[PDB]
RNA sequence: AGCCAGGAUGUUGGCUUAGAAGCAGCCAUCAUUUAAAGAAAGCGUAAUAGCUCACUGGUCGAGUCGGCCUGCGCGGAAGA
């Protein structure tokens, strides 16, 4: 999980979802792209 | 994708051709290689018969202008025609033993003589002889 | 199931086609003098493509086919290496009627509905390897 | 043939300008030759779309005022410092 | 980085930045990069930002820098009390006024002068937006 | 949008390299058969193989895509 400011999606496989209040970044081919906004 | 210019350019160039021919087989293609393909189509041309696959509806559109109006109902799931220009059969013939041959793929409806041919009994047209069998 | 490209009247090397489907399962010796057999009626030094085909009791068969367009390009322009950077700098000439020559060979082995076609691909190959049509 | 639809203002300076674009319309100008100028009021969204075809800048335009037809030129055009937007312009009579 | 050659005076009053800014088209290239907030920019700034968008394009077609940064800007360093003299200059900024044209630029496609622009903005202390130029 | 299928031929393009086959790197990026298929968008192999994208036919059946001017909010936000 990285954790920023400034979260983008890194590849086409990447979606932002938000969950609970907060920006996340899931990603379904590579766990480094997983981000929550913070 | 396909303007609106291009769609109509489509479909003349098919109806223009479809004027010449003599005899329009129809068939289902889905899930045969490009490699088998390519081998029909050089036993196309060898054999002067024209192939194309082309959008249902767009064919609906071509088939209209005359006398193919009862193939309609042969453009319901993936299609290609084959349409013998110089001679007639050859086509209906050469995608039998193919159709048999390579188990993918069916064969629909064939036509000649402004009259549907069915699936089944277009073993007419796949036995008639060369023109050039009279003599 | 492998292809190779292998000198006509020439088989059996270790680097060159040993290991390579000496690894498959392949009877290299059988290969070697089939292959060369029947390439015997190739001309001397023409580098001719073999599609390989072995079955799962290790026996095989295989089709030749006609040289590589690259190949034929470097004979007919009388070279032995394309361009290093091809479109740039220039290695030679081969007239519209080698460019034909080479197209029915390759015809034999084409795609094309007609020589003009044939050419054409032939042609741009001759573009792909610095070779100028002259 | 670009047609604008335009009223006659009824008032004139800074503050009736300003007044104007907060209600997204826009002040203009027509002059040139006999008749004297006429101030102008303009619907911003529906002259902003306009201009942003080269032809804006080079036909002959027609303004429409109380049902009376003004053949015109865009002839100046004073921009927003920063916005895709609108303050002013000047109309030629051609 | 840029720098005034030589100037009257050495100093220069704080004074004032307000209103909007000259030179608010495109006038050279066919691309803009345009001021929307108010501000200094640094000549180590703007030099930061050229080059940003000058990797972005490597080096190809043509950019315009339409300020200059000719103020100076006087410090007084650590453990010195007020007064005694008027600090020495460090360094130098432009003026920034919403509405000015701050780099332009053409021959390159517009997808990538937006690119270019966007990396050189994000060097910048002050909002930026993309312009074009325009007929009149 | 989803789902079915295709995604081919010259050819392993030329150079390089022990190898470099769309996919280390450099140059070129044409042409054919095409419904369409880049001298290849990403994974993969020692190099091939193998997966997948671009693109296209089919199915479905009425909406869908994302830039502009704006209102209010959301994260960015740790201290005795
Ligand atoms: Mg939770
Ligand atoms: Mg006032
Ligand atoms: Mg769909
Ligand atoms: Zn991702």
């Amino acid at each position: 999980m990285k954790v920023r400011a400034s979260v983008k999606k890194l590849c086409r496989n990447c979606k932002i979802v938000k969950r609970d209040g907060v920006i996340r970044v899931i990603c379904s081919a590579e766990p480094k792209h997983k981000q929550r906004q913070g | 994708a396909l303007n609106l210019q291009d769609k109509q350019a489509i479909v003349a160039e098919v109806s223009e051709v479809a004027k010449g021919a003599l005899s329009a087989v129809v068939a289902d293609s889905r899930g045969v290689t490009v490699d088998k393909m390519t081998e029909l189509r050089k036993a196309g041309r060898e054999a002067g018969v024209y192939m194309r696959v082309v959008r249902n509806t767009l064919l609906r559109r071509a088939v209209e202008g005359t006398p193919f109006e009862c193939l309609k109902d042969a453009f319901v799931g993936p299609t290609l025609i084959a349409y013998v220009t110089e001679h007639p059969g050859a086509a209906a013939r050469l995608f039998k033993e193919f159709a048999k041959a390579n188990a993918k793929f069916e064969v629909k409806a064939a036509a000649f003589e402004g009259e549907l041919i069915p699936a089944s009994q277009i073993d007419r047209l796949a036995t008639l002889p060369t023109y050039e069998e009279a003599i | 199931y492998v292809k190779l490209q292998v000198a006509a009247g020439m088989a059996n090397p270790s680097p060159p086609v040993g290991p390579a489907l000496g690894q498959q399962g392949v009877n290299i010796m059988e290969f070697c003098k089939a292959f060369n057999a029947k390439t015997d009626s190739i001309e001397k030094g023409l580098p001719i493509p073999v599609v390989i085909t072995v079955y799962a009791d290790r026996s095989f068969t295989f089709v030749t086919k006609t040289p590589p367009a690259a190949v034929l390009l470097k004979k007919a322009a009388g070279i032995k290496s394309g361009s290093g950077k091809p479109n740039k700098d220039k290695v030679g000439k081969i007239s519209r009627a080698q460019l034909q020559e080479i197209a029915q060979t390759k015809a034999a082995d084409m795609t094309g509905a007609d020589i003009e076609a044939m050419t054409r691909s032939i042609e741009g190959t001759a573009r792909s390897m610095g070779l100028v049509v002259e | 043939m670009f047609t604008i639809n335009a009223e006659v203002r009824k008032e004139q300076g800074k503050g009736a300008s300003r007044r104007l674009r907060a209600a997204n319309k826009f002040p203009a100008i027509i002059y040139g030759g006999k008749e004297a100028p006429l101030a102008i009021e303009l619907d911003h969204d529906k002259v902003m779309n306009m201009q942003a075809k080269a032809e804006f800048y080079s036909e002959v335009l027609t303004i429409v005022v109380d049902g009376k037809e003004i053949k015109v030129k865009a002839q100046d055009v004073q921009r927003h410092p920063y916005k895709p937007k609108l303050q002013h312009i000047d109309f030629v009579r051609a | 980085m840029l720098q005034p050659k030589r100037t009257k005076f050495r100093k220069m009053h704080k004074g004032r930045n307000r209103g909007l800014a000259q030179g608010t088209d495109v006038s050279f290239g066919s691309f803009g990069l345009k001021a929307v907030g108010r501000g200094r920019l640094t000549a180590r700034q703007i030099e930061a930002a050229r080059r940003a968008m000058t990797r972005a394009v490597k080096r190809q077609g043509k950019i315009w820098i339409r300020v200059f940064p000719d103020k100076p800007i006087t410090e007084k360093p650590l453990a010195v009390r007020m007064g005694k003299g008027k600090g020495n200059v460090e360094y130098w900024v432009a003026l920034i006024q919403p509405g000015k044209v701050l780099y332009e630029m053409d021959g390159v496609p517009e997808e990538l002068a937006r690119e270019a622009f966007k990396l050189a903005a994000a060097k910048l202390p002050i909002k930026t937006t993309f312009v074009t130029k325009t007929v009149m």
